RNA sequence: UCCGGCUCUACCUGGCUGGAGGGCAGUGAGAAAAUGUUGUGGUUAGCGGAAAUGGCUUGGGAUGGCCUGCCGUAGACGGUGAGAGCCCGGUACGUGAAAACCCGACGUCUGUCUUGAUGGUGUUCCCGAGUAGCAGCGGGCCCGUGGAAUCUGCUGUGAAUCUGCCGGGACCACCCGGUAAGCCUGAAUACUUCCCAGUGACCGAUAGCGGAUUAGUACCGUGAGGGAAUGGUGAAAAGUACCCCGGGAGGGGAGUGAAAGAGUACCUGAAACCGUGCGCUUACAAUCCGUCAGAGCCCUCGACGUGUCGUGGGGUGAUGGCGUGCCU
RNA sequence: GGCGUCUGGGGGGAACGCGGGGAAGUGAAACAUCUCAGUACCCGUAGGAAGAGAAAACAAAAUGUGAUUCCGUGAGUAGUGG
């Protein structure tokens, strides 16, 4: 799907247009993903509820994935024909990210 | 009497061609390309649009309640028109439009907008669109910017010649056609016609004789 | 073509019964089974796949406008917080199958003609029998019993084999064509329960399949059988934490949110219908309920002057005249 | 006939096919012959397609055609018909 977690990725579109983020979680029957320091909503909590600041899912299609030289860039696929892998790579690079 | 020159996509000319008098000096007749143009929409619209009636319906076959003695009206089948999930009357039904042109009237009509684009200047010809057997829709785009600004275009190119085919398609306005399928709405739409030369040649001496 | 033996038999011939090189053909309708190679041949999963975090402004959000670039064998389509060729999914294009299945391809395997043919010459024999034909009732052929052939069904009767027989619209003679009553035969043709991929001058929740919602369900009927209704919050639930009235429902503040004239009875939110306020009018009057004149009061625009007529306009409208709903 | 063994068939299906049976309301301004229709429906059996199919055929003196089927025309004609 082009973003797993752990990785890094830029957003795009948004009030939080130009952030940096770290994937927490992914969704992707739907293509969202929950990613740390955007998207925050006061969600009411009752019990001894409260307003707290939660995060909430960007479409997948709102984040491109941080070049490992820190740039935003897309990313494709080579083969690593002897081991049969398929690395997500760069298409400013070509490194393996 | 109309003279084109072939044009290269190099910067350069090779030759002339001398078009004939009589497919290219017609008058229009407007109504003629009325009429075919229209045709040929018909023919293309297809009649997938079907309804069902009364009688295709589910149900309604039992007359619902009494003739007398109820107050109410009388009905025979609860499928009816004037009910609510009953049958269309008058409805569409599956069917084909295309009607019969004779050929003189067609040919006419095609004779008679070449000329008009003729008589004009938008009919140019040319050898080829591309260098050898490599597709690079930036070629075509530059070579019809050279010998063109207007938005659409028509382009004739044979069959076997399919680079510059697959260069061209991608346009926004261009809209390719082989000679042997060649039409009168995909020339009136245009503005611009580009010929080749092979094209050319096919079309005059597969009509003239 | 060579021979093995056979023509009862040893011997000359003619004719069989065997094997052999060979040829032909083959899963054919013309006999039939499996065999193993086998084709980037096809189907049954998929995969890569070009190019803008571009700049100013608006806005909650830019995918908009304007200005700058790029790709293009890819500007088809869709989605993404508002119309996105350059975000995503994917397309043009090229790739891909251990196994199974289908096509042929082969080599097996199987037969099969090979011991043979071209022509000569005068006469006997055979050429599909309860049938063809004829008569009686009937069907269907353009043809309704008509002069009515051909094709036929049931009964009854019932012939010949080539100078034979059946037909050429009654029938007869001549000529013509053809050789019944034994059998198989592909391709063109018709069709879609299901499956795959798309198109639409087809519908868009009283439409379209009866069924976008548990739908042949609920409900009805003893039973066969009939047979409905109900789509939309917003970009994401951030679905109102907390307080006050109340038993609770429900609500008011405080909040979220771009907007709560978006609150899980939620896009917009008409009319009928149900009411609350403000102005005029209405309790001595006979009203298809209106229309023409119009007093009086209230609102308004404008020229002016301490309030005031006007090439005015609008709501009500005392009172007078006229006036017998709509359709078929 | 009884006993044992071996192989088949048995039912479902949306249409399409072939053989058989087989109506009526309707039209005729009534109606029975006729028509509606050999339709609907029912039966028996199939196949991926079926059935038909190699002349006991056409034709008209033309020195002609050469299995069958399905499409276009001939033709709404020659004709048939209370």
């Amino acid at each position: 799907m082009k973003v797993h977690k752990g990785d890094t990725v830029l957003v795009i579109s948004g009030k939080d247009k130009g952030a940096k983020g770290k994937v927490l979680v992914a969704y992707p029957d739907r293509n969202k993903v929950l990613v740390e320091g955007v998207n925050r909503i006061k969600k009411h909590t009752a019990v001894s509820g409260g307003i707290v600041t939660q995060e909430a899912p960007i479409h997948v299609s709102n984040v491109m994935v941080v070049d490992s030289d820190g740039k935003p860039t897309r990313v494709g696929y080579r083969i690593d024909d002897e081991t049969g892998k398929k690395v997500r790579i760069a298409k400013t690079n070509g490194k393996d990210i | 009497t109309l003279k084109v020159d072939v044009k290269t996509p190099a910067g350069k000319t090779d030759g002339s061609v001398e078009l004939p008098a009589e497919l290219f000096d017609v008058e229009p007749n407007i109504a003629l390309m009325h009429q075919v143009v229209t045709a040929q929409l018909a023919a293309k619209r297809q009649g997938t649009h079907s309804t069902k009636t009364r009688g295709e319906v589910s149900g309604g076959g039992k007359k619902p309640y009494r003739q007398k003695g109820t107050g109410r009206a009388r009905q025979g089948s609860t499928r009816a028109p004037q009910f609510t999930g009953g049958g269309t009357v008058h409805g569409p039904k599956p069917r084909d439009y295309s009607q019969r042109t004779p050929k003189k009237m067609i040919a006419a009509a095609l004779r008679g907008a070449l000329s008009d684009r003729a008589r004009n200047d938008r009919i140019h010809a040319v050898t080829e669109l591309v260098e050898g057997q490599t597709p690079s829709t930036k070629s075509a785009k530059t070579f019809l910017g050279t010998l063109t600004e207007n938005k659409k275009v028509l382009v004739v190119i044979g069959r076997t010649d399919e680079v510059g085919a697959k260069s061209v398609r991608n346009l926004p306005g261009v809209h390719v056609i082989s000679p042997d399928q060649l039409n009168t709405y995909d020339v009136l739409n245009a503005d611009d016609v580009v010929f080749s030369v092979e094209a050319l040649n096919a079309y005059i001496s597969a009509n003239s004789k």
